């Protein structure tokens, strides 16, 4: 129990924290990866001067706030700032003190030497953690869904990556990051529905394009001959009801925005798409596992949630790869956690005791000890 | 050997061999437990008296007023040496010297439900009604391991008590040998002595309408199933049970029974399972506070939640028969874990403790040709129980050579065995290995296999590949305890330590109409939160990550207790297989000895000074040499005069 | 039955190792003659580190290990390497314990004396078997045809050869050794086969190449009036299925990689080929024994195999023979195992029993005894 309860999962995001106890089935906290910081003195009714802001704290008051993104696509980019996100992360969202709880951590794909040595540096160094551990993010995305052998689409709010995973160990030089996710998105969204004829003028219109985004939008096989539907003009429409009445209609642009991840070229991108990478990672691997990869496409994300990604992604690679091969996209429904749930099981596992950084290792060791 | 055998055929079962107190089966009846034996040995050193567990237990409760420690008794043998028998005996020994509840002590309705000296008594025959069967050594063997802790007031007199079980055999429940049978209670209830309860529980009186209890015998003639039921039926009272809870009690062991009748089949052209009938879910159902339909449906269509959702499965005939059984099983242990702890809550009082007397009682080191999970777990725990001697006698002896001022210089005995145990429990170890691959998804006992040797074979000494052949029946890996060689076999290891059960039941069970059906539940509902998505970790939520990973916990809170005690050790022994008074196998007996820890008990004496007399053992025996000069010796001071 | 059940024989080659019970039909374990040392430190999940990988788990985890040869061209070149072969023979494959069984091993035709000296070092010394034996291997196969005198052409992954036999005692210097088995075979066809526009890219393309060699690879009669015959383009082609879809065709190179074994021309090999070294064996050898060995030309080993072997080496000798003689090509079914039957045969018979080396023997008269 020690550790059983204690250990804790922190998955670092470009746009959501996710957090909580290894062992939980779901993050017990989860919100931006913001910090904010106060753009003229003064206080509110009641509180003091405070220096700063995080999280929704930070979002919700962003008028007066200049907000900064401390993980730009995945990496971290301003290791002040992100402290802010942890502080936070331990003292207030999951109320624990991190001196007695061991942290599993994630990193993304091919995350440099140098930081996950900075992090175990801020980890043990300034948190005062037990122990800690650095999974990779696509790999815990995997084993969540059972498998070891696969290959993980994972995509969220600033990256999409292609991991392979071969009996666990990650292949390096056949992974593939794309530059464009759902915070691109949403701001594709935003203008075919600003072109549709519309204002998303106050803050409280631009929020809600990314929940139209959310719960509306699609992705459609058949990208071709639904467009050819929509101007027939079917019972295909969607109207969304806004923070007031304004009831705004959204028929058709609906799966225009998902058909972005396939078609790159709708947003100015000259990058291949997602399924055409998914294919390239795999035919940059040994020979003797591209059975393997094909039959065990991993999605993991928010970014990936849009429904009928799953059957445009398995009807995109078959009719790419030889026909002699099985195709198979594993898609889980909490996909927009696997990362986290991924952590949860193998930190709470039985055999990771073994792999766990401790005090003794990194006071003996130097960074370099949990860096692998 | 040769000194056990021959006080045996002269009918002393109580022989000491160093610290412990070798205890050899009679088979047969003794004045021994003699109520006039229980003052005589009161008050009484081990050496003012022939060897005796009263003895032991005297002794213990002396010391504990004399030096304000806390103390142990750690009884131990193998299944038919007659461990409980003597348990109890001790307990009753406890409760006798040292009560007087002043006003439970009157001849009106003496011993029944309202007093704890008999709670703390009445609390055997439940757990045995429900933990205990006959197996193929004994007619009432325990099939689960045990710890009380006797809470002794300031004055001296019972204040508390605390029961702990370890280990249940949950698949007695399902299973059973064919010269076994099944916990008692089914074979009780359907006895017919209480009718209502047949008819309530929806029942026959004919086992073999209930394949879980009567894969393999039913009766037996040394036991009387319909004086049992009462004297079950009449502690759960005394125990403070609500008629409910004892209503829930009763027809929750019913449901299971019922549970071993549900019957499936195959859709048509369909690999599903479709319920073959409604006539026992219909059963099970009412008795457990369910509804038959939801029932099947769960059962037949798991709807499972893989990604962030809740995905609806599909199971197969084989998959449900088997997934019941899960239940069934889960279910039993459960209730009968809550039992103790209700029990346990009875035997809480309001009145100051300062010390306790624990004693416990679990399985010791067996080895058989087959070893599986179960065997690891148990070999574990005694090993560990040896090291807790080994180093109790090196402490102890170091005092006599520091007392008389001898000189020699010695490493703890314990020492030795550190290298089994971190192989085991340590980070890398066994168990890790074990509880980290429980997190794969799609790992094979073959997967696990493999880690367990690429890390440790060749790099660890108590690490082996098997030996496959002798009376062994396959192949994994064998360790280096004390005792000796195991060979163990892994295959099932990573389900039996999953512990998979379909949670859409469970669901039900949460919200059932039979308060406690739902309570024995929570905790699994509670931890939900924690393994939202398909893949990661159960502990988030307060689920079981591993099989083993609380056995451990348990085992540690346990050894932990165990250490701010006096150890007082007890070895109980089995003569011969074939149930004979006055008679012993030789090399049966010789076992035991070695995994007993009485012959490592005689090494660590040997080394060196072997024969090592106790003072007062030693007065007596001898005073009469120099008769005079010993005699004031030994009376003048109980050391002093030996001297 | 004490050892009537009890005789192991082992068949070390090249390429495979072939094992058994005296007694059986056909070998009990055929596996890679390979021996894998991992170049990363890591476990396979729920194994331990693993020093050392043999047979097949060497072969299918290559990308990770360094793949080793004991045995080139049919000599023992390490030793180290060779008693890990013989310890999973033993104790994996056929799960024996050695200490109790009479083992009858094979060597190659003029094996180096100071070997034979030495596996029995190491049969007697580390493995303690009661008895052992080594045979020849050409010797055995003659021998499990019925015959004693014949002149069997070998031929298995490594090595090709030509030992001339008469009533027994295979003759020292009329043997003839042609460094070009089925191994260069595999790896000739490999070359024609991308030379036909194609790409054997990833692992799981190259491995295949040889299940093609075996399955559709034929030795034509008239070689001459075959390529002739493949450009009027007959239904002589064959397509393949991949591990996939891609159908790959073979039509005309399918018997141009067995024209390799009659001209070694085809690979930048200057010496003679198969049928000529049978000849030139037979030249070499007595006169008057000279009809005997025409009329038993003996076939064993994987790589003569390839159908119209038999045929084509009728007509190649038979055109080099003086008229007045015999020829006679046996090529019997089970020939890749003849080798090992023959020793099955000879280990489990009646008379053998009087030569075995026992631990009695070797204890008294050091290697010496069995290297005869």
């Amino acid at each position: 129990d020690e550790d059983e309860t204690t250990a804790l999962v922190c998955d670092n995001g470009s746009g959501l924290v996710k957090a909580g106890f290894a062992g939980d089935d779901a993050p017990r906290a989860v919100f931006p990866s913001i910090v904010g910081r106060p753009r003229h003195q003064g206080v509110m009714v009641g509180m003091g001067q405070k220096d700063s802001y995080v999280g929704d704290e930070a979002q919700s008051k962003r008028g007066i706030l200049t907000l900064k993104y401390p993980i730009e696509h995945g990496i971290i980019t301003n290791w002040d700032d992100m402290e802010k996100i942890w502080h936070h992360t331990f003292y207030n969202e999951l109320r624990v003190a991190p001196e007695e709880h061991p942290t599993l951590l994630t990193e993304a794909p091919l995350n440099p030497k140098a930081n996950r040595e900075k992090m175990t540096q801020i980890m043990f160094e300034t948190f005062n953690v037990p122990a800690m551990y650095v999974a990779i993010q696509a790999v815990l995305s995997l084993y969540a869904s059972g498998r070891t052998t696969g290959i993980v689409l994972d995509s969220g709010d600033g990256v999409t990556h292609n991991v392979p995973i071969y009996e666990g160990y990650a292949l390096p030089h056949a992974i593939m990051r794309l530059d464009l996710a759902g915070r691109d998105l949403t701001d594709y969204l935003m203008k075919i529905l600003t072109e549709r004829g519309y204002s998303f003028v106050t803050t409280a219109e631009r929020e809600i394009v990314r929940d139209i985004k959310e719960k509306l939008c699609y992705v459609a096989l058949d990208f071709e001959n639904e467009m050819a539907t929509a101007a027939s003009s079917s019972s295909l429409e969607k109207s969304y009801e806004l923070p007031d009445g304004q009831v705004i209609t959204i028929g058709n642009e609906r799966f225009r925005c998902p058909e972005t991840l396939f078609q790159p070229s709708f947003i100015g991108m000259e990058s291949a798409g997602i399924h055409e990478t998914t294919y390239n990672s795999i035919m940059k691997c040994d020979i003797d596992i591209r059975k393997d990869l094909y039959a065990n496409n991993v999605m993991s994300g928010g970014t990936t949630m849009y429904p009928g990604i799953a059957d445009r992604m398995q009807k995109e690679i078959t009719a790419l790869a030889p026909s002699t091969m099985k195709i198979k996209i594993i898609a889980p429904p909490e996909r927009k956690y696997s990362v986290w749930i991924g952590g949860s099981i193998l930190a709470s596992l039985s055999t990771f005791q073994q792999m766990w950084i401790t005090k003794q290792e990194y006071d003996e060791a130097g960074p370099s000890i949990v860096h692998r | 050997l040769y000194n056990l055998k021959e006080r045996y055929a002269a009918w002393m079962i109580y022989t000491y061999s160093g610290l412990f107190c070798v205890t050899v089966n009679p088979y047969k009846w003794l004045p021994v437990y003699n109520p006039k034996v229980v003052l005589a040995y009161r008050g009484k050193k081990r050496q003012e008296a022939p060897p005796h567990i009263f003895s032991i237990s005297d002794n213990a409760y002396q010391f504990m007023l004399t030096d304000r420690e806390n103390q142990s008794i750690l009884i131990t043998g193998e299944s038919g040496a007659g461990k409980t028998v003597n348990t109890k005996r001790v307990i009753q020994y406890f409760a006798t010297i040292a009560a007087s509840g002043e006003k439970k002590k009157e001849e009106q309705s003496g011993k029944m439900q309202g007093t704890l000296e008999d709670q703390i008594i009445s609390a055997n025959p439940l757990l045995e009604a429900f933990g205990n069967a006959k197996t193929v050594r004994n007619d009432n063997s325990s099939r689960f391991g045990k710890f009380i802790r006797i809470h002794f007031g300031a004055t001296g007199k019972l204040a508390s008590a605390d029961i702990e079980t370890y280990l249940l055999e949950k698949s007695r429940v399902t299973f059973q040998l064919p010269a076994e049978r099944s916990y008692h209670i089914f074979y009780q209830i359907m006895s017919n002595k209480k009718p209502e309860l047949i008819d309530m529980l929806l029942i026959t009186t004919n086992p073999y309408d209930y394949h879980y209890v009567s894969e393999g015998e039913i009766t037996v003639p040394s036991i009387d199933d319909q004086e049992e039921l009462m004297a079950t039926d009449s502690a759960i009272d005394i125990l403070g049970f609500s008629a409910d809870e004892k209503t829930a009690i009763y027809k929750l062991t019913g449901a299971v029974m019922h549970y071993g009748n549900l019957k499936f089949k195959q859709k048509q052209r369909e690999e599903q399972a479709e319920p073959d009938g409604t006539e026992v879910a219909d059963k099970a159902a009412y008795l457990m506070g369910l509804n038959s339909a939801e029932l099947l449906k769960a059962l037949c269509y798991p709807r499972v939640g893989v990604g962030n959702e809740a995905v609806t499965k599909g199971e197969t005939v084989s998959e449900v028969h088997n997934s019941v059984g899960a239940l069934a099983k889960a279910v039993y242990e459960k209730m009968f874990l809550w039992m103790v702890i209700r029990i346990n809550q009875q035997l809480d009082t309001k009145q100051p403790r300062q010390y306790f007397i624990g004693v416990l009682d679990i399985a010791g080191f067996e080895i058989f040709d087959f070893n599986s999970f179960e065997q690891l777990c148990i070999n574990f725990t005694n090993e560990k129980l040896q090291q807790f001697f080994n180093h109790h006698m090196f402490v102890l002896e170091q005092e006599e050579y520091k007392k008389e001022g001898i000189e020699w210089e010695f490493i703890d005995f314990g020492m030795d065995l550190a290298a089994c145990i971190e192989l085991i429990e340590k980070p890398m170890g066994i168990f890790s290995i074990l509880e980290e691959e429980c997190m794969f998804p799609k790992a094979t006992d073959t997967s696990f296999k493999n880690k367990l040797y690429d890390e440790h074979l060749g790099k660890s000494n108590n690490f082996q590949k098997p030996k496959p052949a002798k009376g062994k029946a396959e192949a994994h890996f064998s360790l280096v305890h004390y005792a000796g060689t195991v060979d163990y076999n892994i295959s099932g290891w990573l389900e039996k330590n999953k512990d998979p059960l379909n949670e859409t039941v469970i669901g039900l069970y949460q919200k059932s109409s039979v308060k406690t059906l739902a309570l024995l539940f929570a905790t699994y509902g509670g931890e939900a939160e924690g393994g939202g998505g398909k893949k990661g970790g159960k502990k988030k939520g307060s689920s079981f990550q591993t099989v083993s990973a609380l056995f451990r916990e348990n085992l540690n809170k346990l050894m932990a207790n165990l250490r701010s005690t006096h150890p007082h050790f007890v070895r109980c022994i089995i003569p011969n297989e074939t149930k004979t008074p006055g008679a012993m196998e030789h090399e049966l007996v010789l076992h035991q000895l070695r995994c007993n820890g009485v012959l490592e008990g005689i090494r660590i004496c040997r080394k060196g000074f072997p024969s090592r007399v106790l003072y007062a053992d030693f007065k007596q025996r001898y005073r009469v040499l120099n008769a005079s000069a010993i005699p004031e010796g030994q009376f003048m001071d109980s050391k002093k005069a030996s001297e």
